[PDB]
């Protein structure tokens, strides 16, 4: 007798399923919307590499930290990949001013250039090469920070510092200077040899004045005194104004800035693989169409959205009781 | 199922088809086979691709950059940023997992439905020309060679050649 | 659709009908024409406009003011804040795009169940007193006046009171 | 409803049968009575208590204190934290509100998709051995005694134990 | 024969809906569900007028800048328009302390009031009308911020000043003053006799000692000096003490303030419209019963959900099939 | 004639439900989602009390306000409670610096230890109990905050105090002091001899030096005097140093400190109740299964989701229209 019958496919598949009303629903075929895999690597952020600082912080590569490698001109970068706790920070103990702030203004540059501000070799009455610690030693000499200049009293006699420089760049520049705060009135006399002492900063937007804030203090890495850093940036054609008594740490270098954008600073202990992402991750980048991930929630790019899950599995093809 | 079909009352899927999702076995004089519903299955497939592509696509996705960047006297702002964090896994956590659960149940029915409408589309075809066995097997009242199951599967299978035998093997089996 | 009615076995809607959404055709000796089904109609509407107002009432909204006030030295909060909008715009985003697809799916579906429980209503008000013409048409076995036909929308289909000249003109066909 | 069943072709519920969710009224010449269907409503129960279950366990829940830390030259910080708290609030509102509808309006078609495949199943088990009444209910063209139902109701009605009997007072009803 | 025949509506609908499975599904009938449409026009909020400031910013209109429009009464308002660069801003350069906290208090005000609290001529032994420059201009005419008074010495002297007001009036009310930076000793000098200067100000709260700042600056409309205003709330009943002894921008007016709601600052280049919503955007308002819209982000009421799409539409009607 | 039906269940229920297309649909059975209940008392969470400030607050508490009850140790605390508006603040008015991130810092310890670092009969040439006040009285006679020391002149001299402590404890210790702002060069001489004065205290991160601010100020409890306080984190092997000259309220008492986690601090006006929850509430604790809850918004611990709704209500049952 002839027979024609009506059914569907089935297979050996063990792919499972979780439903509203059912788990563990053996199915035909499944697809998995939950992105699990990274590439281990610092990858460049759509085709612009990351700047990468080893062992250095954000403030021991801006300032001439000699522990820090030699500086390279990176004109240009996406985001900022530190270390957890990076060993070379400030080799001379102390402070950074709203160094978040900078930080963050610094995390996505489009380009940037050191250039030199005020020459070392234009302090003509007063010392620019005894301002050196063993703290911050270079190569073997005991040295400073590079890009900035301690000065000392000349002979027995500091004369009152007015220096001006005129941004007569295209850009923004970056300028960074400090101030010291010794432990006694006896280091202040040795240093620089009046008593009452100040630095006044100025600029079309800027007025500051400062005054060390001599203090006894625990010693840090052997020292006892203080650096205490500040920033600037100062607009095409407008000056900077200096003016100072003593406890002046003076620029030499300082940085072009073009600023097009944001991003953040990543902590990670990886390194750059030449490579490219559109989502980059502390523990790798992603190469990503899934909508949802379950990687690392610290991400900078255009990244699917951050999970708690082990599985989105959608159902597409059919029960499959085998 | 929702519609009694797919673990209802055709108790089984087929290994035996592999063309397709959805289709046809006959087994006649000439031998017997498998055969797949090209158009149903392809409906089928297109749909699902649809609504995955759809779960994907209509991700909205900008570009953001995180971000720990507070110190430890503004922890009550990290705090801040933290409440907003959890909050949106949370919601994407919850949502995610809710929608497969909801778009799985929804494709499991909706390849019920597509079984049942085709077995309703042959049934319809034949009338009383086969009994209906209840397995989604038809059993002919007449001779229905490959071209006619070739009619079948097309669409064309056409009664009035075929309901004269059929009348009389029916009555023939009446009583 | 999922419950082959819509555009399965009735290929095509009535452009003739215009009273309502779903309905009948008849064709007597009085003349042909169509009729809607008011009742299935204004429930599928209720249904349907409940549903749109449910999605909009639905929706929670107080005042919140937006917002740059936070100066150049506080860009990280500008960052957090604007984590904030992009995510709420992204969640909102894809919510809405999901519930859109999704309810617009189970509306069609629900004009098909709604056009077929008609269908089967009918069919199960005449039993063998008709044949199903497949059309989502029945071919009367006896003679159905204005008053017949009124009175199958009426659902007051009286089935015994034609029971006999059915069976005649049935069995007269059959063979 | 979507599957014509519960509030469709059979129009109400059974105060009577308390035993379960599903289930079957009898009556024959041993007199009447219900009597409810262990599995479909054990089904419906388990698929139900799941729904619920995954709505619950679904749900991720962290840790967070909140929260009202900011002073009054934070103002700008604390409306951010007031914005964040609102925009969560706004979401989950309307998502559980939205789910709730959605899953309920699921629910109740559940429940008449298995009356229906109920149905169908009782249905396909006797065929042409009893009339489809409209009720919901099938009228035997032959004797059921307690035992016959008890088979219709296990899934074991041997149907040509009965077909000849039933044959011949469906064609005696035939005029 | 005689037939009865199950059918559905159709009509020559062109209205295409998207569905999970299927895409431009052409319909009978749809409703979209996104706003779109805004008005054009800055509008009251539930009918309270917003501040609109053309040119001014609120630094300029709270203190007296002249170049800033006369001022007129506005006893209260829902939120503040500024543009987005404001060219009435601080006449004479400088800066203004906790500035974006105070626009976010002055964002909406329930009632606000100017008041005179202490009357120019009562400054008996200090010049009050020599304190008037050539960045602050009125017609021509060199002038100063009119709410506050920047005082100079008279003859050879600036004796000490001693100074308070107590809050009589039933509301708090905000007091603004300022110091005078200016670029060195003669024209500290110059403007106020004595060298060394201070002003303190007091409250029940507030304790604050402003000294003056001389650093050598750039000029701005000219000037190199500096104006750095200061602010508080003063509480009924409580009473605010003023002594200085030069550099001080005396309080004149002060603004009677009660505060019981907040917005925003917004920033658009409309003008007001003569209308009221419960939504305004930058672009303009919005009448609003559908829970999208896209917009712009930056609204100010109970507004509808921003959102990134360029429809939401719901199918309503069936299946169109021709 | 023989018959069989298939028909679904009913019963006596008025429970009602809602769905998309549908409202008021009554049923057989109902199951609400939304938590509303809470047991209107206040609970340890995860077995850890909450460190409960009757009247006082964190600041009079960490100080040794007077008027705040006796010291009693609690080791330990998961969270802190405060009322709206703690009657018990600063006896002496005044400020307390960077207050808002100490009480987050303490919002929730591990271990907490009141130590005495500096004894009050080691000041010999300093009076160390004349610094006393009637607006902090102690037991009918005039007093002080308990934990800090108001160092006064003796004889008719203020000799310069230098001190210094080693944190030779295995944990991070909590140290507070603060400065005397008089209210005239009067009651500085009066108070303390030497006219121009200056605290300095330093740590290996804190660099600090206060200078005393006079100003004439509005009298609060009397008084028209402040006292500002001060505090940092004291690391394990690191020695805090101060240096003054006079106005110094110097420590005595110090905190031993162990952080593992965060909280926050809650205001309520409940007390107590002998209890415990994974989730707090200002109105009582939640005792938690559901995912969501309209209870209030400012919770701790592991709370559902909070939900402007009054109901939830899942559909389990059927139709149930008798
Ligand atoms: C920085 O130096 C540049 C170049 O000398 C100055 O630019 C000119 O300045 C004069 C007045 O000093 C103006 O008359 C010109 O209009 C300026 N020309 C350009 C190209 O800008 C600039 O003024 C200096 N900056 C400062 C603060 O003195
Ligand atoms: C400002 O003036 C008011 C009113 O004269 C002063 O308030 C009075 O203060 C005394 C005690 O110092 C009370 O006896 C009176 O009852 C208060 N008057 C009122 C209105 O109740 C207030 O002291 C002055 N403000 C300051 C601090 O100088
Ligand atoms: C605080 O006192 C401790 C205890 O003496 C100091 O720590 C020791 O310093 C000596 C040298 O003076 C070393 O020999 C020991 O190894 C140190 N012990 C430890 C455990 O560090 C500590 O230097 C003092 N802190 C300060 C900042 O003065
Ligand atoms: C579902 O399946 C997974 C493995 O695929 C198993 O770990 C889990 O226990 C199963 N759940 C139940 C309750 O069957
Ligand atoms: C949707 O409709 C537009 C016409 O308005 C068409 O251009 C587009 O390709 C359609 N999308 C598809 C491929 O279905
Ligand atoms: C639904 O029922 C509630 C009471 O449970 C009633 O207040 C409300 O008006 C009802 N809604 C409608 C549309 O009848």
């Amino acid at each position: 007798q002839d027979q024609i019958c009506i059914g569907y496919h089935a297979n050996n598949s063990t792919e499972q399923v979780d439903t509203i009303m059912e788990k563990n629903v053996t199915v035909t075929h499944a697809q998995d919307i939950l992105e699990k895999k990274h590439n281990g690597k610092l990858c460049d952020l759509d085709g612009v590499k990351p700047l990468i600082l080893r062992d250095c912080s954000v403030a021991g590569w801006l300032l001439g930290n000699p522990m820090c490698d030699e500086f390279i001109n990176v004109p240009e970068w996406s985001y900022i990949v530190e270390k957890a706790n990076p060993v070379n920070d400030l080799c001379y103990p102390g402070d950074f001013n709203d160094y978040e702030e900078l930080k963050h203004l610094l995390s996505r540059i489009n380009h940037f250039e050191k250039i030199q501000i005020i020459p070392k070799s234009s302090w003509s009455s007063h010392e620019a090469s005894l301002g050196v610690s063993s703290a911050c030693p270079y190569q073997g000499k005991s040295s400073f920070f590079r890009n900035v200049v301690w000065l000392i009293k000349k002979d027995s006699t500091y004369p009152t510092i007015k220096r001006s420089y005129n941004n007569t760049n295209q850009e923004d520049l970056l300028v960074l200077w400090g101030i010291h705060h010794p432990n006694d009135a006896a280091e202040q006399t040795k240093l620089y040899q009046n008593p009452t002492t100040y630095i006044s900063v100025g600029t079309s937007t800027l007025n500051q004045r400062l005054v060390p804030r001599i203090a006894t203090r625990s010693k840090v890495k052997g020292l006892s005194g203080r650096m205490e850093f500040f920033w600037t940036i100062l607009k095409p054609n407008d000056a900077i104004n200096f003016e100072s008594n003593g406890n002046f740490i003076a620029p030499e270098y300082a940085y072009k800035i073009v600023k097009k954008g944001d991003s953040t600073i990543m902590k990670s202990e990886l390194e750059y693989g030449n490579c490219n992402t559109k989502c980059q991750t502390p523990m790798g980048a992603i190469n990503s169409s899934m909508p949802f991930h379950n990687i690392h929630p610290l991400t900078i790019g255009e990244c699917p959205k951050y999970v708690k899950s082990n599985r989105l599995v959608l159902a597409i093809g059919l029960r499959n009781s085998p | 199922g929702l519609f009694g079909a797919i673990a209802g009352f055709i108790e089984g899927g087929w290994q035996g088809m592999v063309d397709g999702w959805y289709g046809y076995h006959h087994s006649n004089e000439q031998g017997s086979g498998y055969a797949a519903d090209k158009e149903s299955t392809q409906k089928a497939i297109d749909g699902v691709t649809n609504k995955v592509n759809s779960i994907i696509d209509k991700m909205n996705t900008q570009f953001e950059a995180v971000g720990r960047e507070f110190n430890n006297l503004e922890r009550r702002i990290e705090n801040l940023n933290k409440k907003m964090e959890d909050g949106f896994l949370d919601v994407w956590t919850y949502n995610a997992e809710l929608l497969v659960l909801m778009e799985n149940e929804r494709t499991l029915d909706f390849h019920d439905s597509n079984v049942k409408n085709l077995y309703d589309k042959v049934r319809l075809q034949l009338r009383d020309n086969a009994k209906e066995l209840g397995n989604g097997c038809f059993e002919f009242y007449h001779k229905c060679d490959n071209e006619c199951m070739e009619s079948v599967r097309n669409g064309t299978y056409d009664y009035p050649q075929y309901s004269e035998e059929a009348r009389l093997k029916r009555e023939e089996i009446s009583g």
